């Protein structure tokens, strides 16, 4: 006459696999994700002020291609360049571009 | 919408730390990592019959 | 896991314990039951929450930075911003890496180390009126009923009620 | 912490003991004292040295580097410059913040490890002549007088001198 | 050691043993004798390459960089370029220390874990019929040949056996 006392802990029907120091794959009974991988593939345009340069890059917006008329005086967090985009005026280039993009954008 | 993360593919979540969608970001974004993948065990060892 | 208790000395896990995470299971004169622990539950709960909240913390906040996609060949100075991307996302990617392997071989022996801390704060409670069995189970030599159970679990047993009636049986 | 010793089955610690790290507490015929145990006092300060004189260790030694600071926008260059100093400083801001997490949870599991370890090396010396109680605290079935308790702190205790009249005590 | 084992409660290591990394050595009524345990010298030896191929594994692969050595002073640009690769071979070297070090105290205390766990399954395979002297070695109560320390090495021996033989040997 007398009892029995069993000391134990639990386990779930689907375990997932991680990896470890001394193992590549060791079966846990939940783990997270921890690499973002998935985006909803849209721009929210909070927090952040978004300004969609549509059919203009910075630079011409910046000098004033008649196109790109609407962008006078505008603020933003974020300039959206679009792929789209394109020149309709005098002909011209920027001796380091990158650069005056750069401190504009800024 | 409202997000605080944004990369060209779109704005993303910044619940995790790590993120493998874009190594271009702008905002408060997780770390951008080569991997697709890392689980963080949250249990003990699963053990079954 | 590196005390040895859950994939060692128990054999396996319970899935019908669904209520926490480590607990008992007991046979006496009125059958057989089970039972949730609280405290070790929480114990590890609440240390791989530490974890989380030291990880899924605040992400850092960067805006305006280097460009990292070209349209162009132009020579040096793309080559260096280049190089420079290519180094800090290796060495964040090593970071990661190395993060969740140490974090999981860490969670995996916490979680072992609990139910072994469990396992021997009973043998403590039992003193002189059980025999370890080798595979986690305590056998009680007195008679046993659910509320002397009970007693075991809440942490007010008192052996030196059962003690002449234990050694007697042992001993023979 | 991963031995449940420390803030585990000993209660808490001793204000009182201001002479080791670890130690004994007695009671008995002749009234009630303490020592410290040297040597286990010894190995966990070994094992803290040794981990500050890895980490107090010699810095490393630069001299003229990029500048940090600027007057002026300039646009494409100075945007690498401060994004490669951004980023080292990020590298070396996480590093930091994990060597102190990873160093403050091993101090304090070997910490924990050693009382552990001189809990398991007195119950191993007392063999048959006494019972872990589940607080730290050892019953000793026999007269045992300082010299007595002594001798189990020198390591000299001879459980056979005890035996018969300790077994006589536990067993009635 | 972590758990006080190996360097601990076991005066020292055996170069006698040369077909296994944990072992049994045994004294009885026909002599003296030693065997390999392979279970535990195969968790041991397991984890170790696990630990191996995690480390060993593949090199990432880069092919143009930028220049890293120069044969004419530039100023700016050429600062930069050094700053950069001088910035990663110092956090790489960091990672390369901090993974030695951490890996070698886990390796060191995964093997004083396995020969702790090994002596644990024995401490509790022999129930009643042995006492730890406190070296690593249990005093067996009973006539034990080599077909019964074999048992004991096999994990089939059969404690009910020996145990009024023990009893009443270790009762005195
Ligand atoms: C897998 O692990 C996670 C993390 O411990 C669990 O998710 C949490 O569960 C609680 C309580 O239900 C929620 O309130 C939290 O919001 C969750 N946290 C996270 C990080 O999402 C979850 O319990 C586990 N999943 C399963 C199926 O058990
Ligand atoms: C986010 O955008 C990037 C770039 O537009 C995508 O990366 C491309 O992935 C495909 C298929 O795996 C490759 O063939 C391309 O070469 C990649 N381009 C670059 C520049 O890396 C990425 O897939 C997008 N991320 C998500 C999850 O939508
Ligand atoms: C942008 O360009 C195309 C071509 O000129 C035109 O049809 C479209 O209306 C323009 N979009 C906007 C919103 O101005
Ligand atoms: C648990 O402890 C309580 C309070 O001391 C006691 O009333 C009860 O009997 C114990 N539980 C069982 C099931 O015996
Ligand atoms: C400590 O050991 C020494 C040397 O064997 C012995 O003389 C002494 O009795 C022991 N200490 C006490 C307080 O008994
Ligand atoms: C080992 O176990 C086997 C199989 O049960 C048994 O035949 C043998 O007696 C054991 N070994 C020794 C040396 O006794």
């Amino acid at each position: 006459p007398g009892a029995t006392l069993c000391l134990g802990h639990h386990a779930v029907p689907n375990g997932t696999l991680v990896k470890t120091i001394t193992n590549d794959q060791i079966e846990v009974t939940n783990a997270t994700e921890l690499v973002q991988s998935s985006s909803t593939g849209k721009i929210c345009n909070n927090p952040h002020r978004i300004l969609d340069g549509i059919n203009c890059t910075l630079i011409d917006a910046l000098l004033g291609d008649p196109h790109c008329d609407g962008f006078q005086n505008e603020k933003w967090d974020l300039f959206v360049e679009r792929s789209k985009a394109f020149s309709n005026c005098y002909p011209y280039d920027v001796p380091d571009y990158a650069s005056l993009r750069s401190l504009v954008a800024s | 919408c409202s997000s605080e993360c944004i990369t060209p593919n779109g704005s993303i979540p910044n619940d995790k730390p790590f993120q493998n969608v874009n190594k271009i970001t702008y905002g408060a974004c997780p770390k951008y990592v080569k991997q697709n993948t890392l689980k963080l065990a949250t249990g003990m060892r699963n053990v079954p019959e | 896991g590196i005390f040895g208790a859950i994939a060692g000395f128990i054999e396996n896990g319970w899935e019908g314990m669904i209520d926490g995470w480590y607990g008992f299971r007991h046979q006496n004169s009125e059958g057989t039951g089970q039972a949730a622990d609280l405290k070790s539950t929480q114990a590890a709960i609440d240390q791989i929450n530490g974890k989380l909240n030291r990880v899924i913390e605040k992400t850092n906040e960067k805006f305006h930075q280097i460009e990292k996609e070209f349209s162009e060949v132009e020579g040096r100075i793309q080559d260096l911003e280049k190089y420079v991307e290519d180094t800090k996302i290796d060495l964040w990617s090593y970071n990661a890496e190395l993060l969740v392997a140490l974090e999981n071989q860490h969670t995996i022996d916490l979680t072992d180390s609990e139910m072994n801390k469990l396992f021997e704060k009973t043998r403590r409670q039992l003193r002189e009126n059980a025999e370890d069995m080798g595979n986690g189970c305590f056998k009680i030599y007195h008679k046993c009923d659910n509320a002397c159970i009970g007693s075991i679990r809440n942490g007010t047993y008192d052996h030196d009620v059962y003690r002449d009636e234990a050694l007697n049986n042992r001993f023979q």
